[PDB]
């Protein structure tokens, strides 16, 4: 894979907006959306609510999950864990990416979000490296990661399986 | 005709259409653009643009696309000429018009099928009335008077097209569309803001019109900016914010240094009268009564101490008026969008309109003009910063001709104008051969000038200037500007003047442009054409 | 103490960031400190109108809003009168705005926008009436201080100070008028039910017509045309609070769908300016008995129907214009679920309470009530039920 | 272009155009109206229109509705980005606003 495709798979979370426009039920291929009623909330699927707020009509809003407090106590709780912990969504970088890009304005408090986010990444990130050190150090043959996202092992994944092809190689050219 | 309303007239027919924008090359009418393509992609409406430069290339142009197409837009560009003959177009075809330049032409007014004007009438128009300038014995002892009629229509023509001028920026126009509709942004806000400043920059406007518009957009602006009342501590540092300064008139202070820069704003360039070694201590000794050590003010202004510039514009606006400067400090508009990242409206106007026209040319006309539209978006920061660079480089290449032309007394008074005119031989006199970028230069020869002659004529005359424009066809180009004051009208008269001339005389000339007072000539025709113009004006 | 005059939908004027009013049509604030005084209007519906800006010179303190025109007031000070100002934004004309002077020592208490018209209650004891554009219409003095007023379609909904209470209790009346072009006073001054120790909160209509307000106990009510122009309880917003700190403030009020439109509020009553609240959707819920069981849960989904639809038959006898198809699920909602309480009253052996339930229904679920009751061995129920059908018959 | 057709051997023409023509059959096979062209649709679709920018010269595109487009140079239209994928991978158009 590659960034440009989790961000794909990443466009189907639910967010909510406030449209201010009027519009009945739409019936897509993958579910049904409305009555847009102007100034009343309705969940919607990503893709969809960006580019809304690109043609200026909607207002977004947070997720529950992208709070400047309990973000601040994920942010420890994953330093003080010797192992992947699980997070407020499986795709929360896309997540604080196109929200804060498209929609910061409608958020308050983007810039500690976007730096408690960085904080947390660059943990998960750090712990992967010393889970994908051991693997090779003791020559194990599985490895159980606990609570990786989708971009964590697409950042490093197909560095990390085409360097144990190699030594799986190396390790089996006896036998016969 | 006039659009009354620019919801149900303009925009909700192009809604579903697929038109074609034709754009002039100033930032006024590039500002003017990024806003109208902004409101087609948030609707779906496929546009197309094409960038034109003179009345040839928009001639070119039209042949092309004009039977695709029936629908079109003009921008800076077309109201004060006659529209439907240059072009020759069909009959179901319609052109707006979203122009500034004054007076918009009569028939373009009196044709309310294929003309339709975006132009607010509330401006400073006059327009005559229908029938005043439009269609046995008896039959010729009324034709006589019909004979009377045509006669006085000669006169009130010779009456309303004898003055050209400028009128509310484009960018001003779309922004109150833009926000009708309720779909406007900061980002749209700051490209009328720059759009407006732009038209004050290179001084096409009287400053009780410009004061006026200020008035108007802060009101915009608080609107905006304000309803972060308290929460200016939890709103993303990475998020534009505009707000309205009362700040220093100097050039670009805040990327050069302090000192370059008074050297070079045509503005204390002339009062100081930096050019001549007896009044270049008038610098010295203004910089010595605020206590700036000579070694801080030398130095890039971002790199100063931190003790200095706690009340700099406060302490510069007083110390001008122990010399003679009382209007040092002008209201404009600033914009942050993260840590440093800080500009005033009035260098992304020096900034653009350098990426625009830079002397070294790099292919057809239109090559320069795309590279100045990707400027304004805050995706191509690295274009912008580095078109403060060849701003910096043209305004240290002017006060170097402005030199030039006092230190050598180049400005002959040739009657009823001055008139200048200039050599290839100096340097940098290669970078003002482009037919827009002489004006500027012009416009602060002439505040120099004013500032400078002892006389009391010299002082009160319109300047003409002519340099070269082409060695192999021999021609020069050839402008003129107003008589200079502090509360000039600004409603310019040459353009009426260059055009009799060359008719008297029956030389070479050509009106390529949309302003008509820039004109290129053979380098023969000069005197043929100059002295039939001194009799003329008279 | 009599409580102050208010408008629907404001927060308080201290605050420098405040709501001068959050209705149905759209949210007007006012930005207020030392350096300038500005006033934003926004539209729920950008099609309606662009948004308006204003330089709140006069220093405007009360507002409404409405699908034709703003409307603004400011009391007077040493030097200029009480002043009430209309931006008549939907006209079709060149003049979209008129201001009026208050006669000396005459101060606006509350203002409200109807349909054409707007209204202003004075310290004179006066509600003035004036078209929406500017015609000086009927005046006619107030029986109290007014309290809150609001308006929708022709009718005017006036609540004041009828008395002095007693122990926290407020005093209050209704007075409700029909300005069409034969006037009418719906409510000659009734007494205003309230909460004990409560005091009024919001007042106003339904976007269907019908005239409601909430007490501070979070108390919801709406008239009952259908009860002979009684207050009924439709909705607690305190059954969704989680502590006595929490609050919801009412915006608008929905019969068809039914929804409460409010903001809600952790810490105090009103929502802070910034950033935007979320506009929340409660239910309503009329306060009946024993609503866990199938019978309670049943009988208040019946009259919350029967009242939320009573609107339909207020737009048919004032002409306006109603959809019948409305009219015809409502009694097909109604029909269904007392057949539904006849089939649970019938499970108990309660035959004289299935009797009484068949009184509600129509002739076509009466006849289908008896068929049912043959069913079932129900001989006598089956004749009671006959002999109700014979009677209804009779009535037409 | 010629640039390439003139670096292959002679008969790896012969296997180009019997590849392109097999492939070009089993796309108009896989739906009912003329299949599903499979060679456009690279990358993920981001938004609906896409603003393009000419860079060379290019007689007269067309839209299906036959409405055609003339593409001189430095030129930028707002073109829906269902057309512009054939030509921006080529080198004729270039994707701006990105």
């Amino acid at each position: 894979m590659d960034a440009a495709e989790v961000e794909f798979l990443a466009e189907k979370e639910l967010v909510t907006i406030i449209p201010n426009f009027s519009l009945d039920k739409i019936y897509l291929i993958g579910g049904d959306l409305g009555p847009f009623n102007p100034g009343l909330p309705v969940e919607v699927p990503l893709w969809l609510a960006i580019n809304l707020k690109q043609r200026q009509k909607c207002r977004l809003l947070p997720p529950e999950w992208m709070d400047v407090e309990k973000l601040e106590k994920m942010r420890d709780h994953e330093r003080k864990e010797e192992t992947f912990t699980p997070m407020p969504s499986p795709y929360y970088m896309e997540l604080t990416k196109l929200l804060l890009n498209h929609a910061s304005d409608n958020i308050p408090k983007a810039d500690e979000i976007r730096t408690l986010v960085k904080d947390m990444w660059d943990t998960r990130i750090a712990k992967l490296r010393v889970s994908a050190d051991s693997f090779v150090r003791q020559q194990e043959a599985h490895a159980k990661l606990d609570n990786l996202t989708l971009m964590e092992i697409n950042t490093s994944g197909t560095f990390l399986t085409q360097a144990l092809n190699h030594m799986y190689k190396l390790r089996t050219n006896l036998q016969p | 005709m006039f659009v009354s309303d620019f919801r149900k007239e303009f925009y909700e027919v192009v809604q579903s259409q697929r038109v074609l924008l034709f754009v002039a090359s100033d930032v006024d009418a590039l500002c003017a653009c990024k806003i109208l393509q902004a409101l087609f992609q948030c609707d779906h409406v496929q546009y197309t643009l094409v960038p034109v430069s003179g009345w040839q290339e928009l001639e070119t142009a039209f042949l092309e696309h004009k039977e695709q197409f029936h629908y079109f837009i003009l921008i800076n560009c077309g109201a004060n000429v006659d529209l439907l003959d240059i072009l020759q177009p069909d009959e179901d075809t319609i052109f707006f018009v979203c122009d500034t330049h004054r007076p918009v032409n009569v028939v373009n007014v009196y044709n309310d099928t294929q003309i339709k004007l975006l132009i607010k009438q509330d401006d400073d128009l006059e327009v005559p009335a229908y029938e005043d300038i439009f269609r046995i014995v008896e039959q010729t002892m009324r034709r006589r008077q019909r004979r009377e009629w045509e006669a006085r229509r000669r006169d009130i023509l010779f009456d309303y097209e004898q003055y050209e001028y400028h009128g509310t920026s484009s960018a001003m126009v779309m922004f109150e569309l833009a926000w009708m509709l309720s779909k406007d942004l900061n980002d749209m806000l700051w490209w009328a803001i720059v759009g407006l400043t732009d038209q004050w920059v290179q001084d096409k406007i009287t400053q009780m019109k410009y004061v006026t518009d200020v008035g108007v957009l802060q009101r915009h602006v608080s609107r905006h900016n304000h309803r972060n009342e308290d929460e200016e501590n939890t709103l993303s540092v990475d998020c534009t914010r505009i707000s309205f300064e009362y700040d220093l008139r100097l050039v670009l202070y805040q990327h050069w240094s302090l000192h370059d820069s008074l050297c070079n704003t045509s503005y204390t360039a002339a009062r100081f009268k930096l050019w001549s070694v007896h009044g270049q201590k008038r610098l010295q000794e203004f910089l010595a009564d605020m206590g700036l050590p000579l070694k801080q003010v030398k130095q890039k202004f971002q790199a100063m101490d931190i003790s200095l510039k706690e009340n700099l514009r406060e302490m510069i606006e007083q110390s001008a008026n122990k010399f003679g400067m009382k209007d040092m400090r002008v209201q404009t508009f600033s914009i942050h969008f993260g840590f440093k990242h800080k500009f005033l409206a009035s260098d992304v106007v020096f900034a653009t309109m350098s990426l625009m026209e830079s002397p070294e040319k790099d292919g057809s006309g239109t090559d320069h003009f795309i590279q100045a539209l990707d400027s304004l978006s805050r995706s191509n920061l690295d274009k912008l910063y580095h078109g403060l660079e060849l701003a910096k480089k043209q305004l240290r290449a002017t006060q170097q001709t402005i030199a030039s032309c006092l230190c050598t007394n180049l400005v002959i008074s040739q009657g009823p104008f001055l008139y200048c005119s200039l050599m290839e031989g100096t340097p940098d006199v290669m970078l003002f051969s482009r037919p827009a970028s002489l004006s500027l230069l012009s416009k602060h020869l002439l505040k120099s000038f004013v500032c400078s002659t002892k006389n009391r004529r010299c002082k009160l005359l319109p300047l003409v200037m002519a340099a070269p424009l082409s060695m192999e066809h021999g021609t020069v180009t050839v402008v003129g500007i107003p008589p200079e004051t502090d509360s000039s009208d600004r409603k310019n008269f040459f353009g009426r003047a260059f055009e009799k001339a060359a008719e008297s005389t029956s030389s070479r000339m050509l009106h390529n442009h949309f302003d008509l007072s820039v004109i290129e000539l053979k380098a023969e025709d000069r005197s043929k054409f100059l002295d039939a113009l001194i009799s003329l004006l008279s | 103490p009599r409580q102050k005059p208010f408008q629907s939908g404001s927060t308080p004027l201290h605050l420098t960031h405040r709501f001068m009013v959050w209705n149905s049509i759209g949210i007007i604030r006012c930005y207020n400190d030392e350096q300038d005084n500005a006033i934003d209007v926004e539209f729920h519906d950008t099609s309606i109108h662009h948004a308006t800006h204003l330089s709140n010179t006069l220093n405007y303190t009360i507002a409404d809003l409405s699908h034709e025109a703003i409307l603004l007031a400011c009391e007077s000070t040493d030097e200029l009168a009480s002043k009430l100002h209309c931006l008549h934004f939907s006209s079709w004309d060149s003049s979209k705005e008129w201001i009026i002077d208050l006669p000396q020592n005459e101060d606006i208490e509350a203002i409200c926008l109807g349909q054409g018209w707007a209204a202003a209650a004075t310290s004179a004891l006066l509600l003035r009436l004036f078209t929406i554009g500017g015609v000086q219409k009927e005046v006619f003095s107030l029986a109290g201080p007014v309290v809150s007023m609001a308006g929708h379609g022709e009718q005017l909904f006036i609540v004041y100070h009828r008395g002095t209470g007693f122990d926290g209790d407020q005093c209050l009346g209704v007075q409700l008028l029909e300005l069409g072009k034969k006037k009418k006073q719906i409510l000659h001054g009734d007494p205003l039910p309230l909460t004990r120790k409560s005091y009024l909160a919001w007042i106003g209509f339904s976007a269907e017509g019908t005239p409601c307000y909430v007490d501070s106990e979070g108390i919801v009510r709406m008239l009952n045309r259908g009860l002979g122009n009684t207050w009924t309880p439709i909705c607690n917003t305190r059954e969704h609070c989680k502590g006595k700190s929490d609050h919801y403030w009412v915006v608008g009020i929905h019969e068809n769908p039914q929804q409460l439109r409010c903001i809600p509020c952790k810490g105090s009553r009103f929502p802070p300016t910034l950033p935007r609240p979320a506009v929340a959707i409660l239910s309503f819920k009329l306060p009946y008995c024993q609503i866990a069981t199938e019978k309670g849960q049943m009988e208040e989904q019946f009259w919350r129907s029967v009242i939320f639809h009573n609107h339909l038959d207020y737009l048919a006898k004032n002409g306006y214009e109603y959809e019948e198809s409305t009219k015809n699920q409502a009694t097909k909602e109604q029909q269904e679920l007392l057949m539904k309480m006849l089939a649970l009253s019938c499970k108990l052996e309660r035959e004289f309470r299935c009797v009484e339930l068949a009184d509600l229904m129509t002739q076509n679920a009466v006849n289908l009530a008896i068929k049912y009751a043959s069913r079932s061995r129900k001989l006598i129920l089956a004749q009671k039920l006959s002999e109700l059908a014979v009677e209804k018959a009779a009535e037409l | 272009p010629n640039a390439l057709r003139f670096h292959m051997a002679a008969e790896e023409m012969e296997w180009f155009n019997n590849y392109k023509r097999s492939l070009a059959t089993y796309m108009r096979s896989l739906g009912g109206d003329e299949g599903l062209d499979i060679t456009q649709d690279m990358k993920p679709p981001k938004s609906l229109y896409i603003e393009v920018r000419c860079l060379k010269d290019y007689g007269e595109f067309e839209v299906d509705d036959g409405t055609s487009v003339l593409l001189k140079k430095n030129s930028q239209h707002f073109l829906p980005r269902w057309k512009c994928e054939q030509l921006i991978r080529q080198g004729v158009l270039e994707h701006i606003l990105s």
